[PDB]
RNA sequence: CCAUGAUAAGGAUUAUAAAUUGAAAGUGUUAAUAUCAUAAUCAAAAUUUAUUAUUUAUAUUAAAUAUGUAUGUGUAGAUAAAAUAAGAA
């Protein structure tokens, strides 16, 4: 959620926090994972879409 | 209406010029103008109705058209006699002669030290003001490439104008002559002016409660889903819709059963196909245009 | 009070130079009579303010009296006195209406805006939130949140 | 015949908070909306803004909607009524008649032969004296019927 | 213009600094096209619907010999990262392509992840009065 | 992607400076300025900051006024009553030769700032206590005014014979 | 005296700054003696914002003339730019001009006071046309700097 | 008006230097991005100071007296679950009714970014103390 | 799982201010104090007329639809989510004539001319 | 209030009659109209400025409507818009170009009518008589440049250019 | 045109521009003669029909005149045709308030709430049940009051649910 | 007086020099030309002013 | 790309009545000197340029894509504008 409407919803479980690599002292993302490399996905197009 | 307040057809005569004097000028000329044209054909007119006032027939077909209505105020088929038609026959030329008359004499009070025609009643045609078309030009006058200061600091105002009289004819009926003239005066309109014309003319429409019948709201009715956007290019026909004239007989059918199933009288039905005496099964059959 | 923030102030003559624009605008003048009025306290330097002012206003327009000149200069220093008197019959006024306006602040609960003294009770300027952080004058650190001059009870 | 204001002030010299002159931005402005309008601080030119902000024409656009939310708003406060469409019989005498819409031909004089002129349109129906019309299935009247003053009865104001 | 950096230095005027009408300056030089916004990362220079369908420029329209650069607003689809061909984008001062494929870059178009103003500044594209202002405001060291 | 241990040609670049100073051109100091107020110096600020008293703040007074009247509150009517009567006092004509010092000409050019520096830092030093036109003080006679509470009406039962 | 033989009425204009404020003063005269001005069908009391300065100006020609204003029923109609609010004193003015040309249609002899007083009297003054070469649009120059 | 001097050329080696600068201007970017994005919904989460202004009414009243009393018995759960952000909490006193017209109106609340301070916030400094790396609009604790 | 982020997915036919789900007894006061606050009062609901009670007006509304009204009180307009004009500003007939300034023209016909 | 909108059909009043949502739709079938579903009824707001007598900017009709998002962008507003086709954009397109006199008749006809030839403009025939002028006295400052070059390279049999001195 | 595009290969398309910028053919009638007797006896438009032409056709009644005006078509002769289309449609459905009562157009009016007399009663509304249950409420208080300082109305009458 | 005192329709702004010309080349008509014979202040009708005329009307 | 012409800006003493506080001395694009070269916008683009009035603390990104940066005692030097429906002697 943006901040106007709905930000007080916005949940810890939005955070994609296994991507990256955060710094223990400050709890800061140092680094970030590379995302392509092990990437599965059942679905690069919509599920519908037969090329 | 009487006097000034009413006419058969209106003609308004938008002139434009560059300058106010000249369009002044030109309403001047064209005004004179009109009036002359505008007494001598009135004046024709006048004459036929002075003389179909003295007397004369009844078309057959005037006679008729008084005639066609299925009931009258009084409740039931009224006869008009060919006297009572020629009364209102009368009854109308008499106000257009008084009409006719009223335009001769505002055509005959505009004399040379008396003439006044912005004023409806002292002219015919008359003339009204019209606000003037004025567009203010503002812009540079420095061309610097450096300053935005400069630039801003010399601006020039000029204007663009055109200005208009109209001139406004309303006659008591429809002449093409005059409606001719009146076209044409486009080829002698002064140096650099131009005009527009604006025609309001009576005319009779016809409203066929066959074609546009008035019937009950259907048996299923319309939700707002029927009116979205581009529902007026998908969900909808263009009125009028069309309803079948021809009628093919079934079998068992009778004249008053087809009738009765096309819903008309016997008689109607017998009428619209009055080429026919008997009528079989699986057999065209025209459909009384009536039918509900 | 709902003008909270910081704030530039301006020398007594200079507000007093605008005249009917706004030290004088009579609306404004107005109101500051039904403060001393409801306060039970005759308003003499504002009326003195008054009539100076509308004077000034009636004559705005015309040209002075013409001047004949002296070696003397008894006219001009006249003129000056006079002037001066004038100024000062309206400072007097400039000073009640603010002493008065944060008085009564004081009694209603009122903050005042950003750095401004109500004399029982913020004796250095009062402030909260303003854009910077400490006190502007005092260099004290300011705490969170505003600092509050009355008790609680409404 | 309002006092209050309509339109946004001018873009200038930035102005600051003095005796006689406010920030342009500043909250109590449009009762606080200036808030949405607002680049807070010293703005580095360069670098910062939102351009809408500093635009007259945009600018004034919003307050213009934010006045027309105001006085809608006071309109429909001002309303103590519905709309109720009730059949062409069962409403009063005045409103029997053809009632041109909105704009459309001269204001209306309710009934000038009864010495009543005033907007049909305006005029306000009891929800009581409707009674019979809106609840005919509730038997027993379920508002008890308006009780009027005698104007010809003695009271304290005829001074007995 | 003072220095022609393209043909129309020749033709144009800067007219010192002067003002346009809201939103329309002559020439579109999108600066703050890569500006970080965690929050507004949706909506801020992008398309104003989510339902709205990616742009002409995403898709081969008509029998194509090849392409140099893909157009900048062109916006990044799984399929730039996943299938490891050319993506280059006309930047100056010649090319940017993207090499180093990352999902984050996703759902946002090439305006947005190519940095039109660089902080690393050529000095041999400078003149010595220029490297002059560059110093003076603290930019270039010396 | 996968975040790289250096940078090549990323920080590489000169680092912009900080600021020095604030205002205009950021080459302004941060020093006691003009419109710094004192709090030393009688129960108003000098100079006063902008005061803006409202409608509203002339209700909230009445309503004030109202119920301390019918609590028998005397006091606070007696402290008002007291600072007016001390600056209320009408100020006294000054003599011949006593005027406001103007900004020399021929120093600064018109448009330049020292001409309003110079006016804020006289009325600045001018204080109204340091104010000696007008007379206040114990030694002051004031015809005009009531001396103290036992002469206002809420004491009218001692004036009673 | 210039008076509509039937009902009474005499009409004056007033005008200032040229454009913005022209009004015209409809005043006929009441014989029951409660007397009001009306300005665009609201009371004057609440179209000026019950400000004193202002509407002491439009009670002013009737005190030159030496009338009770009690004795004459007024409308005022605007006739230039509209506004929400005209109570400032510019407008004020206008109106004062108005209701004093009126009052001189209706009782000629009472327009020799009015004159010398300088209500009939009209200053002509106007804010300055709209310039972009200004940067308030009216009177400010732009920043100079030597070369 | 004096003709255009040309352009310098544009640099050797230089368009290696903008690939790589660009490059990594973009994968620093990312981190920086994960990094706003982690604050940003960690102050979405995460308390704040109470957002009206006490210093005004109907607000200054004694804690155990009037809107307090309405908040602590009526409004306490949903004022906990929506974290004191500010447009929230503003909404939920519209909702509650029990006030009604005065929220805008007669209360006043804090300025924006007073309001946006973490709960236990003591000094007014603690604006300027929030993190500087991260992209959030002012919207990170 | 759309419907979770509210001002994320604004599909270019959707309105502001948007309207909240309906609420069962909220419509008059009786009702509501029948179903929430005291449970055995007698009267359910106040008096409802037999004929339409068209709540918007003069605007008419697709009848079945959860609509809201024009709002009385000033906060309920102030803490809604009605956005600010912020890009430039359309007129689906005034565009064709650019901008106030460029005020394009086909004919110099009065602008007081009047269709006949 | 937050309502179910509602209707009564008329055959379950206690007195029939045309409800007003249906005249409505009878409305949108004549005068094909839009109905916009999503249209909210809290938003009904006139535009003051116009529609108040009070404003100086009084037209009487509501000459935008104050809607902040509104934008060319959307299907509502492109369904009712005007089109660019025979407006003032299409007289631009014919009337304003370079010689005014090519938008009445083609210069070759009008000067093949007129004069007897094709006549070359203004600006040519004062490149042409400078280059007699001045061919007449240096020779040799000049240049060959042609559009279609061969015509000089090879030369046809005959062709021997009269030498020069 | 009379002046300069009279003449040349301009005539032709500024001609056609002016007969496209005027297409529009303005239609009108006044509703006064549209009440006349029809061909069968019946009145063609009465109170009822005309109610409903008026509320059917909006902003296109003035003054009672309709008044449409046909801009469809790039040629005034197929706005005529339009138009007149258009009016016959029009009268088509008014016409149906001469099928019977379900057609005449309801008459809105503009109804008060109840007033401050009615709601008066709102405070006498279940009165014996309420003063027989405000005494087992006082109890309730009463007792909740020895355990407690402040008792709020959700330990007495009010519900609010917890889970 | 810059030019004849004279009804100024009479006038026309000159086009290109800053100067008013007349619009029938130095034929001049006097003011009592354009108002009724003998009419007060000249004037359409004597009896009112230009919006003593217009209010009479209404 | 050498290849003449022409319109800007720039207050300093013809004043009040029935009356304007903007000027000729020339600011890219315009008409007789030619004898290196296709450089021109129809989108989405690269800051060094004297010549520019930005929003400063109750509420803050919805339609063409639209600016992330500088809180620092209203604080150096040096500069800008105005006597015109306003109020200055
Ligand atoms: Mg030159
Ligand atoms: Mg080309």
């Amino acid at each position: 959620n943006r901040p106007e409407v709905a930000m007080h919803r916005n949940t810890v479980g939005l955070l994609p926090a296994h991507m990256w690599e955060t710094d223990k002292k400050t709890g800061k993302v140092k680094s970030v994972k590379d995302s392509v490399r092990d990437y599965q996905t059942k679905t690069p197009y919509p599920k519908w879409v037969q090329l | 209406e009487d006097g000034i307040r009413g006419s058969e057809v209106t003609y308004k005569i938008v002139l434009e010029g560059f300058w106010d004097h000249h369009v002044m000028k030109l309403a001047e000329d064209v005004c004179m103008f009109l009036k002359d044209v505008g007494r001598q054909i009135v004046e024709e007119k006048l004459v036929a109705v002075r003389r179909l006032l003295q007397g004369g027939a009844v078309d057959p077909e005037l006679l008729a058209a008084f005639n066609c209505a299925r009931a009258g105020p009084f409740g039931g088929l009224d006869e008009y006699d060919k006297e009572e038609v020629a009364n209102f026959l009368r009854s109308d030329l008499r106000r257009l002669e008084e009409q006719c008359l009223s335009v001769i004499n505002r055509c005959n009070v505009p004399v040379p030290g008396a003439t006044n025609i912005y004023d409806p009643h002292t002219s015919w045609p008359h003339v009204e003001k019209l606000e003037p078309w004025v567009r203010m030009a503002e812009f540079w006058t420095s061309s610097s490439d450096t300053s935005f200061t400069e630039l801003e600091m010399s601006t020039a105002h000029y204007e663009f104008r055109k200005f208009f009289r109209v001139i406004i004819c309303k006659l008591p009926f429809q002449s093409t002559e005059f409606e001719k003239r009146m076209y044409d005066i486009r080829h002698w309109l002064h140096r650099q002016t131009s005009c527009e014309f604006h025609t309001i003319y009576r005319r009779n429409v016809i409203h066929d409660s066959a074609v546009f019948p008035t019937e009950h709201d259907p048996a299923t009715p319309t939700t707002h889903e029927h009116h979205r956007m581009f529902s007026f290019a998908l969900d909808w026909q263009s009125a009028p819709v069309n309803r079948l004239s021809t009628d093919t007989v079934h079998e068992g059918e009778s004249w008053d059963a087809v009738a009765q199933r096309l819903g008309c009288s016997v008689g109607e039905l017998k009428d619209a196909n009055a080429e026919r005496e008997t009528i079989e099964a699986g057999v065209v059959i025209n459909v009384p245009v009536t039918a509900t | 009070n709902t003008f909270l923030t910081s704030s530039v102030a301006t020398p007594p003559i200079s507000v007093i130079r605008t005249g009917p624009k706004w030290w004088a605008d009579p609306e404004r003048m107005v109101r500051q009579k039904l403060m001393y009025f409801t306060l039970g306290v005759d308003q003499l330097p504002l009326r003195r303010t008054a009539v100076i002012q509308r004077d000034l206003q009636r004559f705005h327009m015309c040209k002075p009296p013409p001047r004949v000149g002296d070696s003397t200069g008894y006219k001009r220093s006249r003129a000056a006195q006079l002037n001066t008197w004038y100024r000062r019959i309206q400072y007097q006024e400039y000073h009640m209406q603010h002493l008065f306006t944060r008085h009564v602040w004081g009694l209603l609960r009122v903050y005042p805006g950003n750095t401004t003294k109500i004399q029982g009770k913020a004796d250095d300027g009062y402030v909260g939130y303003d854009s910077v952080p400490f006190h502007r004058y005092n260099r004290a650190p300011l705490p969170f949140p505003a600092r509050e001059l009355y008790e609680r009870r409404k | 015949v309002s006092t209050g204001e309509f339109d946004h002030p001018p873009f200038q010299f930035r102005q600051r908070h003095t005796f006689n002159t406010t920030p342009l931005h500043d909250a109590n402005r449009f009762g606080g909306r200036t808030a949405y309008l607002r680049e807070i601080g010293p703005v580095n030119i360069k670098k910062q803004g939102r351009r809408f902000k500093k635009d007259p024409r945009t600018v004034q656009f919003n307050v213009d909607v934010w006045c027309a939310q105001q006085t809608l708003r006071k309109r429909w406060k001002q309303r103590d009524w519905e709309v109720i469409e009730i059949p062409f019989r069962l409403v009063p005498r005045e409103q029997q008649r053809v009632i041109p819409e909105l704009y459309t031909d001269i204001p209306q004089m309710t009934d000038p032969a009864r010495n009543d002129f005033s907007n049909i349109r305006n005029k306000v129906y009891d929800r009581e004296e409707l009674q019979g019309v809106l609840f005919p299935a509730a038997g027993a009247m379920l508002y008890p019927p308006l009780q009027r003053v005698d104007k010809q009865a003695m009271t304290l104001d005829k001074y007995l | 213009l003072k220095i022609a950096k393209s043909a129309f230095g020749f033709y144009l005027a800067r007219r010192g600094q002067r003002k346009y009408p809201f939103l329309r300056r002559p020439h579109i030089k999108n600066t703050h096209s890569m500006n970080p916004s965690a929050p507004y990362f949706w909506s801020f220079m992008t398309a104003k619907s989510q339902m709205a369908f990616l742009p002409e420029e995403n898709y081969i329209t008509g029998d194509w010999t090849g392409k140099f650069f893909v157009s900048k607003r062109q916006v990044y689809t799984l399929q730039h990262a996943t299938s490891g061909a050319k993506v280059r984008v006309k930047s100056f001062p010649s090319i940017f392509e993207f090499n180093s494929p990352s999902r984050w870059n996703i759902g946002k178009e090439m305006n947005t992840l190519t940095k039109p103003r660089m902080d690393l500044i050529d000095e041999q594209m400078l003149t010595k009065k220029q490297r002059l202002d560059y110093v003076r405001a603290g930019l270039l060291p010396k | 992607t996968a975040t790289p241990e250096r940078f090549s040609v990323l920080g590489t670049t000169h680092p912009k400076p900080k600021r020095t100073g604030f205002g205009r051109n950021n080459k302004m100091r941060s020093k006691p300025s003009d419109n710094v107020a004192w709090y030393d110096k009688g129960p108003v600020e000098w100079l006063p900051r902008p005061v803006r008293l409202t409608y509203d703040h002339l209700d909230q007074l009445q309503q004030w006024t109202m119920r301390a009247t019918l609590d028998g509150r005397t006091e606070e009517f007696n402290r008002i009553r007291d600072l007016h009567r001390e600056w209320s006092q009408h100020p006294l004509m000054p003599v011949l030769g006593d005027v406001e010092p103007k900004f020399p000409l021929n120093l600064f050019k018109q448009n330049h700032r020292a001409k309003k520096r110079f006016l804020v830092r006289w009325h600045k030093a001018n204080t109204p206590a340091n104010w000696l036109w007008m007379p206040r003080g114990p030694t002051v006679v004031t015809p005009l005014h009531r001396t103290n509470p036992t002469q206002y009406p809420e004491n009218w039962k001692q004036m009673v014979q | 005296a210039e008076v509509d033989p039937e009902t009474g009425i005499a009409v004056g204009r007033g005008c200032a700054d040229g454009e913005k404020y022209h009004f015209t003063a409809l005043l006929r005269e009441n014989r029951d003696h409660n007397g009001i001005i009306t300005v665009m069908g609201k009371p004057l009391s609440l179209v000026l914002d019950n400000k004193a300065w202002l509407m002491e100006m439009v009670l002013m020609p009737f005190d030159e003339a030496n009338l009770d204003y009690r004795d004459f029923d007024a409308h005022i109609v605007s006739e230039g730019h509209a506004m929400p609010s005209i109570a400032n004193e510019i407008a004020a003015f206008a109106l004062r001009m108005a209701v004093a040309n009126a009052l001189v249609k209706l009782i000629p002899l009472t327009r020799i006071p009015l004159k010398k007083s300088g209500l009939l009297s009209v200053d002509r003054r106007r804010e300055r046309g709209q310039f972009p070469g200004y940067l308030d649009g009216k009177k400010v120059k732009r920043r100079f700097a030597k070369r | 008006w004096a003709k255009p001097k040309k352009r310098p050329k544009v640099g050797q080696g230089f368009h290696e230097k903008a690939q790589k600068w660009r490059e990594e201007y973009l994968l620093d970017r990312h981190r920086a991005l994960a990094d706003s994005l982690r604050a940003y919904v960690e102050f979405s989460t995460s308390k704040r100071v109470e957002p009206w202004d006490a210093r005004f009414k109907p607000f200054d009243r004694i804690e155990k007296d009037g809107v307090y009393v309405l908040m602590r018995y009526m409004m306490e759960e949903k004022l906990q679950l929506c974290n004191y952000h500010h447009r929230p909490v503003k909404r939920l006193f519209c909702n509650i009714g029990l006030m009604g017209p005065q929220i805008t109106t007669k209360a006043r609340w804090k300025p924006y970014r007073f309001a946006t301070n973490p709960a236990g916030t003591s000094k007014a400094e603690r604006m300027y103390q929030r993190d500087k790396t991260v992209y959030t609009h002012g919207h990170n604790d | 799982n759309a419907e979770r982020f509210p001002h994320e997915y604004h599909t270019p036919t959707s309105r502001f201010p948007p309207t909240p789900s309906e609420t069962p007894a909220t419509q008059d006061w009786m009702a509501y104090t029948a179903k929430y606050l005291d449970k055995q009062f007698t009267i359910s609901a106040e008096p409802a007329p037999v004929y339409n009670v068209n709540k918007l007006w003069p605007m008419q509304q697709i009848p079945g639809k959860v609509d809201q009204t024009p709002f009385e009180e000033d906060q309920t307009w102030l803490l809604h989510s009605i956005p600010v004009q912020q890009l430039e500003m359309h007129h689906h007939e005034k565009d064709l004539q650019d901008l106030p300034f460029i005020n394009h023209e086909q004919f110099p016909r009065s602008l007081e001319w009047n269709a006949p | 209030g937050v309502h179910r909108v509602g209707y009564t059909h008329p055959s379950t009043l206690p007195v029939p009659c045309a409800q007003r949502w249906d005249l409505r739709l009878a409305r949108a079938r004549i005068f094909q109209e839009y109905i916009e579903e999503k249209a909210p009824g809290a938003w009904q707001l006139e535009d003051e400025r116009s529609m108040s007598p009070e404003f100086k900017t009084f037209t009487g009709y509501p000459m935008r409507d104050m809607r902040p998002g509104y934008g060319q962008n959307l299907p509502d507003y492109i369904m009712k818009k005007r089109l660019p086709n025979n407006t003032h954009y299409e007289l631009f397109a014919r009337r304003d170009i370079p010689n005014e006199d090519n938008a009445m008749y083609g210069k070759y006809l009008y000067d093949m009518t007129v004069h007897g030839t094709s006549l070359p403009s203004t600006y040519r025939m004062h490149k042409d008589i400078n280059k007699a002028q001045r061919n007449d006295r240096k020779l040799s400052g000049n240049r060959f440049k042609v559009l279609c070059s061969s015509g000089a390279k090879n030369p046809p049999s005959g062709w021997e250019p009269i030498p020069d001195a | 045109d009379n002046l300069q595009y009279k003449r040349y290969d301009w005539q032709g398309w500024y001609q056609r521009m002016l007969d496209v910028h005027n297409r529009n053919v303005s239609l009108r009638c006044r509703i006064c003669d549209l009440q006349r007797l029809d061909g069968n006896g019946v009145q063609f438009v009465d109170m009822q029909t005309e109610r409903r032409l008026r509320i059917l056709a909006q902003h296109r009644v003035g003054m009672g005149v309709l008044k449409l005006d046909a801009d469809k078509y790039e040629d005034q002769a197929d706005n005529v045709t339009f138009g007149t289309t258009k009016l016959s449609e029009l009268l088509a459905d008014a016409r149906k308030a001469q099928l019977g009562e379900e057609y005449w157009p309801s008459v809105e009016l503009k109804v008060r709430k109840p007033s401050g007399q009615s709601k008066a009663h709102y405070s006498l509304i279940d009165n014996e049940r309420i003063e027989k249950r405000s005494r087992e409420l006082y109890e309730k208080y009463r007792d909740a009051k020895k355990r407690s300082l402040f008792v709020t109305p959700m330990e007495t009458w009010l519900e609010v649910k917890g889970m | 007086l810059v030019r004849p005192d004279v009804p100024e329709d009479q006038y026309v702004d000159s086009w290109y020099i800053c100067t008013s010309m007349t619009h029938h080349m130095g034929d001049y008509r006097p003011w009592s030309a354009s108002a009724p014979p003998n009419a007060f202040r000249f004037r359409p009708f004597n009896e009112f002013d230009a919006k003593g005329r217009e209010y009479v009307q209404y």
